[PDB]
């Protein structure tokens, strides 16, 4: 997910900006997002949300609007369990078990239920569950006297000013997300929200392994407020953003650094290349219209290429190989672009994928390491050219197997397909620097993918008076069988033709195409 | 200071869907409001809603079977279920009365539609406010923050 809010004076309107941008699966039920607007006398707001939840968590309306980022807020905790003498060992004594008789019932072929019982047992932690391998887990979950999550969200997204937007957000009911929010008064904010355990001890990789459970040592009980998590409010360089990067460089200049605040909070891991342009494309512009935001939230940049190519294209005309030769001419020819037409994108991707991992997040191929330091030019260079070369001779081969050849254009292999809608795909690997993400799926037997995860709800807000506001829905507005509202909208993301979003009752009456009349007798 | 623009004052109850399906829901009041919005997801989203509002009751197994049953089990052994209850209860009155009408919503979509509610997920059916806490709670909780694969020690969700 990418999540982008401008400040006035970085505009050249002088209204804030707001990007929407969550990447989910497109095929997880629970991850579906649906668009609506919702108006009465005393409140509006537009957006989308995972269905089955009654408030808009990427909201906006004519005063203010809110996106979100996962974060990975650590907010729970998986305890090892030493198990003696029926119970587990625990400051030096045995400790029986909580235990509870619990069933429920199981659905049979038939169509008959069986009654299955279920012990749940419980150390102080919290419930114990075995893995297959043997291990006794106790998980401690934070947050679980926080009834109020929905209701902080609906008071957030109708809040009356940053003021009431802080104080909602301030109820730690939401225990998860980064959160970045603008307003039509010119406030922009960005935090890392959640639900943290307050530790005396350890960094985040140690509370996110399994955590001793002999011991009332690691046995936590409270929890930061909003004021110990990291943010930034209107910052010098006038913007925020987060693409799933730790939030290390939320803005440029920085504000805060990692020495701020617990160890165990976020990682002070590398940055996504993606996460890299999110900062760049930001930071180097200025004079922002909403027109010159929307395109570019379209980048589609192999960066990675931009990383390595100068290293590896040379050492790569050494061998003597014809193919690797001929690889890396068309590679050198490139724009290192992730467009439809790209005749080298596909290739590039099979070499990174050996170079970088099959997730494209390693680091070790690289020369010169990531540094915080240069958190926007790093890591660079291939460490090991022949290596790499010999990388590439076997990325030819896959690339030849999927694809049926080293130059079969990205967007004729790449496509995105609902129902009877099928149109060439572009953009891809948020790892290898595309902005713009669709996660492409390993391919057919004719070598045609489509996206598994990526753009999904895409919306870009001037706060303006009034509001003016774009967007799209990869996957439609609805996924009931019949629906007409389904592969609606691919083609139009496809050429990136985003929907006005209509929010004044006249605009709204002009595009009506049905009207429900109801009410509701409690 | 430039003021915003006038907000529109709806004097009826009633859904605006456009020509992509987006409903633009009026409401003369909240809970008529969230009314409109579970009957536009029950259209629009339906099935996979009551699936899921099925599975955060901890009835997954026994509404669908072995392939719901694990998913039962991490629920039910956190105890989801019953503490959606309570942090229903332990709503305000006023939210609770919108999480009541957004349940509403949906049953009455559902009622007065019963042929675009799928055979299996109709013993679902009513949805109550607490229903959709615990989804809410489920996904929060127990899928974001605390996921059966970091405790069981399994692996990743569905890409690839």
């Amino acid at each position: 997910s990418n999540s982008w809010a401008v400040a006035p004076g970085k505009t050249a309107n002088g209204n804030a900006l707001l990007l929407q941008n969550p990447h989910l699966s497109w095929t997880t039920d629970y991850f579906t997002y649906y668009e609506a607007h919702l108006v009465t006398p005393d409140f509006e707001i537009y957006g989308a949300t995972q269905i089955g939840l009654p408030v808009i968590r990427f909201a906006f309306n004519q005063r203010m609007g809110i996106t979100n980022t996962v974060n990975g807020m650590v907010g729970a905790t998986n305890y090892r369990l030493t198990l003696q003498d029926g119970g587990y060992l625990y400051d030096g004594q045995v400790r029986p078990f909580e235990r509870r008789q619990a069933s429920y019932r199981l659905r049979q072929a038939d169509g008959t239920t069986v009654d299955k019982p279920l012990e749940i047992r419980s150390s102080v932690h919290g419930p114990v569950f075995e893995r297959a391998d043997g291990t006794a887990v106790a998980v401690r979950v934070a947050g679980l006297d926080r009834p109020g999550m929905l209701e902080q969200y609906f008071d957030m997204i109708t809040a009356d000013s940053f003021d009431d937007y802080e104080a909602a957000l301030a109820r730690m009911q939401v225990p998860t997300f980064n959160i970045v929010y603008a307003d039509r008064e010119g406030t922009i904010n960005y935090s890392f929200n959640g639900v943290a355990p307050k530790r005396a001890e350890g960094d985040i990789a140690f509370w996110q392994g399994l955590v001793p459970g002999d011991s009332s040592r690691y046995l936590w009980t409270e929890t930061h407020p909003l004021d110990d998590l990291p943010r930034v409010t209107n910052p010098p360089g006038g913007f925020v953003q987060n693409s799933n990067d730790p939030p290390w460089t939320p803005t440029w200049p920085v504000t805060y650094t990692p020495k701020d605040f617990p160890s165990y909070l976020a990682p002070q891991t590398p940055h996504s290349l993606r996460a890299q342009q999110s900062v760049r494309l930001m930071s180097e512009n200025d004079d922002l219209t909403l027109e010159r935001f929307m395109a570019l939230q379209l980048s589609h940049r192999a960066v990675m290429a931009d990383r390595t190519l100068p290293d590896l294209i040379p050492a790569a005309l050494i061998d003597p190989d014809p193919e690797v030769q001929a690889a890396a001419r068309l590679l050198a020819a490139w724009d290192r672009e992730f467009t439809s037409d790209s005749r080298a994108a596909l290739l590039f991707e099979e070499w990174a994928r050996l170079f970088a991992g099959q997730n494209f997040a390693g680091q070790a191929g690289f020369a010169t390491p990531w540094s915080l330091d240069k958190p926007v030019s790093t890591p660079y260079g291939v460490r090991d050219p022949k290596a790499a070369v010999d990388q590439l001779r076997t990325a030819i081969a896959n690339t030849k197997r999927k694809y049926g050849a080293i130059d079969r254009p990205f967007g004729d292999a790449s496509r995105m397909i609902l129902n009877d809608v099928n149109v060439p795909g572009a953009a891809g690997y948020g790892n290898l620097g595309s902005f713009r993400v669709f996660t492409w799926s390993d391919p057919d037997e004719n070598g045609v993918r489509t996206p598994v995860h990526g753009e999904t709800w895409v919306a870009m807000i001037e706060f303006s008076t009034p509001v003016r506001a774009y967007g799209l829905m990869s996957y439609g507005n609805s996924r009931q069988p019949g629906t007409t509202h389904y592969s609606d909208q691919i083609e139009r993301v496809s050429r990136a033709d985003f929907r006005e979003l209509l929010l004044r009752r006249e605009q709204v009456e002009a595009a009506v195409q049905e009207r429900t009349p109801f009410n509701f007798k409690p | 200071p430039q003021a915003p623009i006038a907000a529109y004052k709806p004097r009826s109850n009633e859904i605006l869907w456009d020509g992509y399906g987006v409903p633009h829901i009026y409401g003369v009041d909240a809970p008529s409001a969230f009314y409109g919005y579970g009957w536009a997801q029950a259209r629009s989203h339906g099935d996979n809603i009551l699936r899921l509002y099925g599975e955060a009751r901890g009835k997954g197994a026994e509404y669908w079977g072995p392939d719901y049953e694990q998913t039962t089990v991490w629920l039910l052994t956190n105890g989801v279920p019953e503490r959606a209850q309570q942090w229903y209860a332990q709503q305000s009155p006023d939210f609770r009365a919108n999480l009541d009408a957004f349940a509403a919503g949906i049953n009455a979509y559902a009622q007065q539609n019963p042929d675009d509610i799928s055979p299996d997920v109709r013993q679902v059916l009513p949805v109550s406010g607490a229903d959709v806490v615990a989804h809410a709670h489920r996904l929060m909780n127990f899928l974001y923050v605390a996921s059966p694969g970091r405790t069981l020690g399994q692996g990743d969700p569905p890409d690839l």
